[PDB]
RNA sequence: UUGUGCGCCGAUAAUGUAGCGGGGCUCAAGCACACCGCCGAAGCCGCGGCAGCCAACGUGUUGGCUGGGUAGGGGAGCGUCCUGCAUCCGGUGAAGCCGCCGAGUGAUCGAGUGGUGGAGGGUGUGGGAGUGAGAAUGCAGGCAUGAGUAGCGAUUAGGCAAGU
RNA sequence: GGGGAUAAGCUCCGUGCGUCGAGAGGGAAACAGCCCAGAUCGCCGGCUAAGGCCCCUAAGCGUGUGCUAAGUGGAAAAGGAU
RNA sequence: UCAAACUCCGUGAUAGCUGGUUCUCCCCGAAAUGCAUUUAGGUGCAGCGUCGCAUGUUUCUUGCCGGAGGUAGAGCUACUGG
RNA sequence: GGAGGGGAGUGAAAGAGUACCUGAAACCGUGCGCUUACAAUCCGUCAGAGCCCUCGACGUGUCGUGGGGUGAUGGCGUGCCU
């Protein structure tokens, strides 16, 4: 099926505003001394130092 | 000699998009479907114009009917002793006298009562 | 006090001090023209037989001649391509009650 | 220019009308004036100044001729052969305020406007009323002879 | 029994009340006959502005009628470009573009101004037009909706460690 | 008036008949052709036409004398009916 | 690509057919009828529009007067038919 | 990492940077003011509460021959062309 009509401006914001993206939470951790901020789901790798951080 | 058509027709496109400042949609950006929406809304402009005058009236004939029944007295009597008694006072005026001096509608109600005759059904 | 004044076909209510616009009158700015009146509210008591009306009169001073707002009238009518331009601006009068 | 209301003009009363023995169609006409502000000199039809009315004695309207048994308030839920059909009869001996409800609702604009005025209206099928602490001005119908 | 004013069965399809516009009305808000008011249009009147024809007297004022309109007929004008002639403006900032504040009965205007811009323009009177687009399933360029969607091209399959 | 089955929102003619076509405004709920009425522009003035005055919705739950019990009003026939 | 290939040229082929045709205001303002037609969706003339000139109420309405019908109605040993 | 950019300079101007005179519209953003989640919207027009901005006068906020932006709410309202 083809579209019968042009969406209006209003619509396709509308629909367009429900593709984002989340922002990932973050935990600090303390590695090598320095502090820095790390996704709690890398919390453990980041302590055994198997995580590159620039 | 060569003519250009920009300025000519860049005039009467500014216009209509200036005249047009405001609306929803497409009817504010393009110049086609803001001229369509310039035509209906100088019609309905037009015809508002010509209606505004008896929507007054109706507001007003409302007011005052309400007015009078709050002394007792319809709308259509008090008219009718009013132009008996000859009093001439239009009904904008008889509207913004109900709404902010009471006692004189009041007295113009009783005037009206005064005026009206005996017998109102009466085949006179 | 205040009282109802016709003019131009219209009445306005108006006391001593109003600025209210009227239809065009034939008087110079500055000058002062007396007006008929339809009602007359003096405190209590008002004034509504119309030879008291006759006995009394406004008088006011025109402040200045103006006009209206620009009209824009656009006739049209489909499948037709008919359309017919106008515009109209009405002339008014200024005028300050002094008294009444 | 004609006055229009203000934030701060508007006023509203409480009125109390008993149904007890009123012909329904009368008793509705007259709360949806009330309710639309109609008696008020002040009255404007963009603003909502009407009053909040009270109905007690919903049970006690009076209904002419054979209407109690032959006239049906309908209802269709959207559903295929969905279509409800109750006479007044049952309504009134279920639930009173229903019918002088849909009755006084049916006689006020369908605008959105009138949805908020819906909202100045209580009713009720006993004798009295929780409102006492507003005190009620009560209400009776009559008409203006000219 | 005779005629009448109203009524009664006759009467009866398939989406949902559905053959008062709705609520509701016989405590008529129904019907018939009388009577009194009012609401009610761009109709008529009141005030003011414009125009066509005609009349009057004047050296353009007054007055009377008229002024919906497609096909179409007639009349009068706005804007653009190039030019003869005469004047005016411009690196102390032209055109062009974007605004503000205004103006005309209309096409439209602003030798009124603010910003940007950097080299030509305005006015009067004539001459000539490649002189005005909203649509031809119109042409060229640019960009939207569908949409961050379909798809990412077979029937074998990749994994780990190290390095760059 | 003809044709058709005097059926068609059928067809063909006549009408100093109307309207629409080329016609806005009010009414008939909506509704080219029905009814009132032909829009030069403005007004937050008045009187009315058709149509209406319980609420939606402006104006009468108007006055007087009677009828209606069928929601007749607010669809229809032969015929039937203390 | 085949009930007569493709390219250029005649060529800007021809279509009673279809679509499109751009700024404004003022005044007036129709027709969808008749005749003819290889004719019916086209066209010619006539009728109705507008502009100019000429002519003046000749146009129009009402009252009165002078006229011819063979309709409606009615009628029939007044005729012809049923 | 480059691409690109921020300082520093040349230039009368970098709102002239070899993507370069002037830089419109469509289209895509960012910031601020108003409004919007009980609502049936040819998306406008006429009334219109509230909020914000601005021009004057008088005091300390309140009107006015004011002007603007957005507009809850009510009435009306069947896109353009052929």
């Amino acid at each position: 099926a083809v579209p019968k009509r042009r969406m209006s401006r209003a619509n396709t914001r509308s629909r367009r505003a429900q593709w984002k993206a989340e922002a990932p939470g973050l935990v600090t951790v303390s590695v090598a001394g320095q502090q820095r901020k790390v996704p709690r789901r890398l919390l453990k790798a980041a302590r055994l130092g198997l995580v590159d951080l620039d | 000699a060569r003519v250009k058509r920009a300025l000519n027709a860049q005039k009467k496109r500014r216009t209509v998009l200036k005249a047009s400042k405001g609306y929803r949609g497409q009817r504010s950006r393009l110049y086609r479907k803001a001229k369509e929406q310039q035509l209906h809304s100088l019609t309905y402009a037009y015809r508002d114009r010509r209606a505004r005058k008896g929507e007054f009236r109706k507001l007003w004939i409302s007011r005052i009917n309400a007015a009078a029944r709050a002394n007792d007295i319809t709308y259509n009597r008090l008219i009718q002793g009013l132009k008996a008694a000859g009093v001439e006072v239009d009904r904008k005026n008889l509207a913004e006298l109900a709404v902010s001096d009471p006692a004189a509608f009041t007295a113009l109600v009783d005037v009206a009562r005064a005026a009206l005759p005996e017998d109102v059904n009466a085949p006179s | 006090t205040y009282a109802i004044v016709k003019t131009g076909g219209k009445q306005y209510k108006v006391a001593a001090g109003d600025v209210v616009k009227v239809e065009k009158l034939d008087s110079e700015p500055g000058a002062s023209v007396s007006l008929p009146v339809a009602l007359v509210v003096d405190g209590a008591n008002v004034t509504s037989k119309a030879d008291d009306l006759a006995k009394v009169a406004v008088t006011a001073e025109v402040l200045e001649h103006t006009k209206g707002p620009k009209i824009r009238i656009h006739k049209f009518k489909n499948k037709t391509g008919y359309h017919k331009r106008q515009g109209h601006r009405q002339q008014l009068t200024v005028l300050k009650v002094t008294g009444i | 220019p004609t006055y229009t209301p203000k934030a701060g003009d508007t006023t509203r009363s409480w009125y109390v009308i008993d149904a007890s023995d009123v012909v329904l169609g009368r008793l509705a006409s007259a709360a949806a004036t009330l309710l639309r502000g109609k008696h008020k000199p002040t009255f404007t039809p963009n603003v909502d100044g009407g009053d909040f009315v009270i109905v007690i004695n919903a049970d006690k309207i009076a209904v002419s001729g054979d209407k109690l048994t032959k006239k049906f308030a309908y209802r269709h839920s959207g559903y295929p052969g969905g279509l409800r059909k109750r006479t007044i009869g049952e309504l009134l001996e279920k639930h009173p305020t229903r019918v002088v409800e849909n009755a006084i609702i049916g006689m006020l604009p369908h605008n959105k406007l009138g949805r908020q005025i819906q909202k100045k209206l209580k009713v009720y099928a006993g004798p009295d009323h929780p409102h006492a602490a507003q005190q009620p001005i009560p209400f009776e119908i009559k008409q203006v002879a000219q």
